[PDB]
């Protein structure tokens, strides 16, 4: 069961709300992250004018609808929106949905009671992305056309001046498209049209009124060299970095040399400064001249074309396989199970090992049957070498084509290779993905995009054989 | 051991197989580590907050939207039918707040103009070669750590990293890639002897074999051996251009860091003065700009001998009395000796004694036993010269057709030449740039080596004095202020009668009684702006504007226009990077090509809007050898009124060529940092200027010099971090801040031998310029001996 990947289960189209009769899009989707373990998963999908809040419930009836819309909010102002994140009321613990758009304000909605909690005002241009700190649910970051990141606190002591930090200076020079928090809540990634990816270290913020935000002038790592185009999505994966740029058809996995979240957080006066204007990479963290970053792997996402503002999402929870999902600009959704890479490498090593110590006389048997590395050794005894193969390793002695298909999906030996998706699901009609979200227990994966369309994928389902 | 290119290349190909094997192991390791460190979800609520909420699907007057659902199953995603449509009621929510007016970048305040480096254009709102070189650099970094283990494994005579570097240096492509002095430094670490004939042969074959295996011109990921060798940590410094640089040659060489970097205006070693070249090499505005140590030191001597006619140190003074020396200690004794010079009242013994840890009779013992000889200094005959018909430097007056005879007052046409440092009269015959470098002569200024006695071009200040206000634009005296006439502010040293000495001192900036009389021509130095407040402009189609927060009388100084000082080409690059070709670049010196860019760094003056009938007026002023922009009220202005000036031609399109309160206004007003809306009658926000980011840049600039030793960087950065914060532009205030520095850093200075040594070189350089009075060196001896005494507590 642990190796299962999702399949399409439900899809819906939400009425066009930017009328032109279907140029509306869902730009964001986010599952609520603060519910008790096991609670029915709830996500918000954000269109230009609406926040569509849905609960997903697993069903034994294959014809039933797992998706119920429990709240539908319209931004009754002039702003058109494209970014969302979840927070909580610090007094009441009620869910708060933050929504932001082309006027440069964050609206914070009390979604259960359907009213405005507050507005966060101060950005000088449209906001393109929002993220909540994993370490403090009252702390949120916004990325703007004004080229800055603003950090906000919803904590009651900051109510009169809720901007606690501005990431400014010269690190970014054009519209920002993506902002992301490290799990420790102290490192922030930002990126956008200037093709720069910056990593910033946040100070601790006093739990009292701050008359002015703290201003940070220098990122602790900065590079325009990982991509050759505008960067529209960045994230931490542990301490590693994932990012994608326009025109490249890849998601790049890479790392900052010397960066570890186990080390002490540097203070703002440890950051590097641009003393040499020909250097397009600089780093506080750096441990023959050393590279400051290493490209590790590239996930192949074909047919993104010239489209940008397309975001991927990793599912990363203790005890479950890490899954990367992303939808392209040509009606495909892609998944990679990152645990397959290690199992493939183990298998190929066991396979090569047995080819030597048995001169080529080796037998491969599928795992996940009644058969073991024992019951299979009893059938031929010490004369043969028996190697166990993962069931999801399917062919097409293995042929070259079979080995090449496997390497295309699971071989990690080339940093500028292209890793084929482990599952690739076709979408009906013309579709461009904007955002992906995962339910807390990973059984649901929701892709949203143009035509105000939501695609809802499921695994570990409960269906039991027609019900209509 | 009979190697060929073929055999080496075949062996490299086999060793190369571990590169993708190591990479796969690394990535799988990192992935497995990251999988294990997945975070637990935090801040979970005890109950499901959505549990009570039911589907809003409709089974009056409420807005409604449609949603069509489809169900899918199988591996292909086939729909079970064509879909079921539902209707939902909509909760409409308005925001309670408007956005602030738009802007780009985080706007940060600077106390004074800062000097920008030239930037590259890497992005606009040959590509193919940027892409290829990035790919090659990544591969080169991947391969570099394999070279030495592979060479150890192959164990080929003459195939060592050092010998492959010597071979690289000897090849023809090193002419296509290196320079004279770079070869020089390579062949000092490496030499050009590559060993036996077979060694030279093997190194050649290895290089050819490497370029065959790894530098195939078919691939995007290719790297020549030369590319990896240039990464070597003993090679790359040679291709690094961040370079700062009998008896007297020793002193000159010893004080070189200070004579080269030390600013003549603000006394910092990394600062906002000087000139940035197109490759961002910097010519500092330092002693080297006016001939180095000797022409200034020679004049000090000459003037010292042309004077023809206290308590002893508390370090066992040689004036009461009278362990082997290192050459450093001797050197210290020499440069102090040479720059103290023919002094009547100050003697090296005591100060050198406090600098080293030595008693004052000791360095006299060493001094006498070494008998150092000061070069002979001729009497400097001043050949007498006619006064000029347009300028009398003794009555401090302009006469006749002065406006036609000089461009001293015409900043838009001025070009910046080094202050003159020739040996003779300031004439065209002598190549004095002040007399002759421009269309007309300009006055000699305070950094020219000539004196007011010799030179009739020498500016000597204004003569104004009054118990009332003076040095005014429209002087009641009937004798005008020459400083005002020359579009310059008064000089705290030269303008002795008007009280500029006290009024140009920022420490008196808010002494309103002082400033109510005397010099009214030091407003930029005083540094006090009228109270102003950011707001939404009254002009539709403008965003922000700036509003008076107090009454302003006609003729009063309002504010300075600060920003980044940039060249013309940098201005064009910036406009293109910003999308414009909305880019406002204030022309500071048109002919010299200096603009002020406030798009990111500046102050609130950047928000003042254009009007044809403005209420303030900009003016470019000469201020102690800086050019700066002030604004003056041309009408009475009431608190709450918006400020405007006529942009005129100040912003060229470069590509196409009594507590302080928030006032009552109709317009919303904003805190400039939090952008919080201000309420009338609240205290007006006045946030202190945050400068630590700028001090860090200047510290790091010094840290990057390849030819500065760590001991020098340490002291230079300590002095700069202190002195940059005082924003000095006049030598009138240096002795005070020098003495504060010696007191605050006394313990630090005596704790480590190199710090005292470097501090003495600073002292020596400023003595040689006669910019540091002898009395503060005397007092500094006491402070250092004091602290050294207090340190004898182990
Ligand atoms: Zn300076
Ligand atoms: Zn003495
Ligand atoms: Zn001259
Ligand atoms: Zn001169
Ligand atoms: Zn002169
Ligand atoms: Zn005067
Ligand atoms: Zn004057
Ligand atoms: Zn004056």
């Amino acid at each position: 069961a642990e190796w299962e990947l999702p399949r399409l289960r439900t899809s819906f189209i939400f009425q066009d709300d930017y009328k032109s009769q279907d140029l509306a899009e869902f730009f964001d989707v986010k599952f609520y992250p603060y519910s008790p373990p096991g609670a029915p998963p709830v996500f918000a999908a954000t269109s230009k004018k609406h926040a569509v809040i849905c609960r997903l419930t697993q069903t034994t009836d294959k014809d039933a609808n797992p998706c119920e819309i429990i709240q539908l909010i319209r931004d009754d102002g002039n702003e058109a929106n494209c970014a969302s994140c979840w927070s909580k009321d610090p007094i009441t613990d009620q869910p708060l949905l933050c929504i932001a758009g082309n006027e440069g304000n964050v609206k914070v909605y009390n979604v259960t009671e359907g009213k405005l909690y507050r507005t966060l005002v101060g950005h000088g241009g449209g906001i393109n992305d929002l993220a909540t700190s994993p370490a403090n649910p009252y702390i949120i970051a916004s990325a703007s056309d004004d080229t800055t990141i603003r950090i906000w606190s919803l904590a009651p002591e900051h109510e009169k001046q809720p901007c606690v930090c501005i990431l400014g200076g010269e690190g970014h020079s054009y519209d920002l498209l993506s902002v992301a928090f490290h799990d420790n809540g102290r490192y922030v990634l930002s990126a956008g049209h200037d093709q720069v990816i910056n990593l910033w270290a946040l100070p601790e913020f006093p739990n009292e009124h701050m008359e002015i935000p703290i201003v940070i002038y220098y990122p602790h790592f900065s590079s325009s060299e990982i991509h050759n185009n505008l960067v529209d999505c960045v994230a931490f994966y542990g301490d590693l970095i994932l990012s994608r740029a326009c025109h490249e058809d890849t998601i790049v996995l890479w790392r900052i040399e010397g960066f570890s979240s186990d080390d002490p957080i540097p203070g703002p006066l440890d950051a590097p400064t641009p003393t040499d204007m020909t250097k397009q990479t600089r780093s506080y963290f750096t441990p023959s001249r050393p590279a400051m970053f290493t490209r590790l792997a590239q996930f192949h996402t074909p047919d993104c074309g010239v489209q940008f503002f397309m975001r991927f999402r990793m599912y990363h929870v203790p005890g479950k396989h890490p899954i990367l999902a992303f939808a392209n600009a040509k009606s495909k959704t892609f998944f990679w199970d990152l645990a397959r890479f290690g199992e493939y490498a183990r298998f190929m090593a066991d396979l090569k090992e047995a080819q030597q110590s048995y001169n080529g006389r080796v037998v491969v048997v599928d795992q996940g049957q009644g058969i073991s590395l024992a019951q299979a050794q009893q059938v031929h005894g010490p004369g043969v070498g028996v190697v166990m193969k993962p069931a999801w390793l399917v062919p097409k002695g293995f042929s070259r084509e079979t080995l090449q298909a496997w390497a295309d999906m699971y071989d990690l030996s080339n940093p500028v290779g292209l890793i084929k998706a482990h599952r690739s699901l076709a979408i009906d009609g013309a579709f461009v993905g904007r955002q992906v979200g995962w339910s807390p227990e990973g059984e649901w994966c929701v892709v949203v995009g143009n035509g105000n369309r939501a695609l809802i994928y499921q695994r570990w389902g409960k269906e039991r054989g027609l019900g209509s | 051991t009979e190697w060929t290119v073929d055999k080496i290349a075949s062996a490299l190909s086999v060793l190369a197989e571990e590169v993708p094997q190591n990479h796969s192991r690394l990535v799988n390791f990192l992935l497995e580590e990251t999988e294990k460190r997945a975070p637990q979800p935090r801040h979970l609520s005890k109950t499901d907050p959505f549990a009570h909420m039911k589907s809003k699907a409709i089974d009056e007057g409420v807005p409604t939207m449609d949603v069509k659902f489809k169900q899918h199953s199988g591996e292909y995603g086939k729909s079970r039918n064509s879909g079921r449509r539902f209707q939902y009621p909509v909760v409409c929510i308005k925001p309670d707040r408007e956005p602030v007016p738009p802007y780009r970048f985080h706007h940060a305040e600077i106390r004074k103009n800062i000097l920008a480096l030239n930037s590259q254009l890497n992005f606009v709102p040959p590509r193919s070669q940027k892409i290829a070189k990035r790919a090659q650099a990544e591969y080169a970094a991947t391969l570099a750590p394999y070279l030495e283990p592979w060479l150890r494994k192959l164990n080929i005579e003459g195939c060592t990293k050092s010998n492959l570097i010597r071979f690289m240096a000897s090849q023809p492509e090193s002419d296509d890639s290196m320079t004279p002095q770079q070869k020089s430094n390579l062949l000092d670490t490496y030499s050009d002897d590559m060993g036996s004939p077979q060694a030279v042969r093997n190194a050649s074959m290895f290089t050819e074999a490497w370029d065959r295996v790894f530098n195939d011109q078919s691939k995007l990921r290719r790297v020549a051996l030369r590319d990896i060798l240039m990464l070597d940590k003993n090679v790359e410094p040679i291709f690094d251009n961040k370079r700062a640089k009998a008896l007297m040659q020793k002193v000159i060489d010893a004080l070189g860091s200070y004579t080269t970097l030390g600013c003549l205006i603000c006394f910092s070693h990394d600062c906002e003065h000087g000139e940035i070249e197109r490759d961002n090499q910097k010519r500092c505005f330092s002693l080297e700009e006016i001939g180095g140590l000797m022409p200034s030191l020679r004049r000090k001597w000459a003037a010292q001998i042309e004077q023809r006619q206290h308590p002893p140190c508390r370090n066992e003074c040689y004036r009461i009395h009278g362990p082997p020396w290192s050459e450093n200690e001797v050197g210290t004794l020499e440069w102090m000796f040479a720059t103290i010079g023919y002094s009547q009242t100050l003697r090296p013994e005591c100060f050198v004694g406090a600098i080293l840890g030595r008693p004052c009779w000791d360095v006299h013992r060493k001094l006498q036993e070494l008998d150092l000889r000061l070069p002979p200094v001729e009497p400097r005959t001043i050949p007498k010269q006619k006064s000029l018909p347009w300028y009398d430097r003794r009555k401090k007056q302009l006469m006749s057709d002065w406006a036609d005879a000089t461009i001293t007052h015409e900043h838009a046409v001025r070009e910046l030449f080094a202050p003159c440092h020739h040996d003779g009269p300031c004439t065209a015959a002598n190549g004095c740039p002040c007399a002759s470098a421009g269309t007309h002569p300009v006055l000699c200024e305070r950094f020219c080596l000539c004196t007011a006695e010799e030179c009739p071009l020498k500016f000597t200040g204004c003569a104004c004095h009054s118990s009332g206000k003076t040095c005014l634009q429209r002087q009641r005296e009937g004798r005008p202020c020459i400083c005002v006439q020359l579009n310059r502010e008064c000089d705290p040293t030269l303008c002795k009668g008007c009280g500029a000495r006290e009024r140009a001192d920022p420490e008196n900036a808010y002494d309103e009684v002082l400033h109510s009389t005397g010099c009214q021509n030091v407003a930029l130095q005083r540094g006090a702006a009228k109270a102003v407040v950011l707001g939404k402009s009254q002009l539709e189609a403008c965003g922000y504007g700036l509003f008076a927060a107090e009454d302003i009388e006609e003729g009063e100084f309002v504010i300075e226009y600060t920003g980044e000082l940039i060249s013309h080409d940098e201005g064009v690059r910036r406009a293109h990077r910003r999308g414009d070709v909305v880019s406002y670049l204030f022309t500071l010196l048109e002919q010299e090509g200096i603009w002020v860019d406030a798009a990111i760094y500046g102050n609130l003056s950047r928000y003042i809007n254009h009007a044809t009938d403005g209420n303030i007026m900009p003016k470019i002023m000469y201020v102690n050898h800086e050019w700066r922009i002030k604004f003056t009220a041309i009408k009475d202005i009431k608190a709450g009124e918006e400020l405007f000036f006529n942009y005129g031609d100040n912003f060229p399109n470069l590509t196409k060529k009594r507590p302080l309160l928030v006032p009552k206004t109709t317009q919303p007003l904003f805190d400039p940092l939090s952008k919080v809306q201000l309420l009338p009658g609240q205290p007006l926000p006045q946030h202190p200027i945050d400068d630590s980011w700028l001090l860090l840049k200047h510290r790091d600039n010094l840290q990057d010099f390849i030819d500065l030793r760590p001991e020098e960087k340490e002291f230079l950065q300590e002095w700069d971090a202190f002195i940059l914060r005082r924003h000095i532009s006049s030598e009138q205030y240096l002795p005070r801040y020098f003495l504060r520095f010696v007191r605050e850093k006394a313990d630090w200075l005596v704790s480590k031998r190199s710090r005292g040594e470097e501090f003495s070189k600073l002292v020596a350089t400023l003595l040689a310029r006669r910019v540091l009075p002898e009395r503060v060196v005397i007092e500094a001896t006491q402070v250092l001996n004091d602290a050294r005494g207090r340190l004898r507590e182990q």
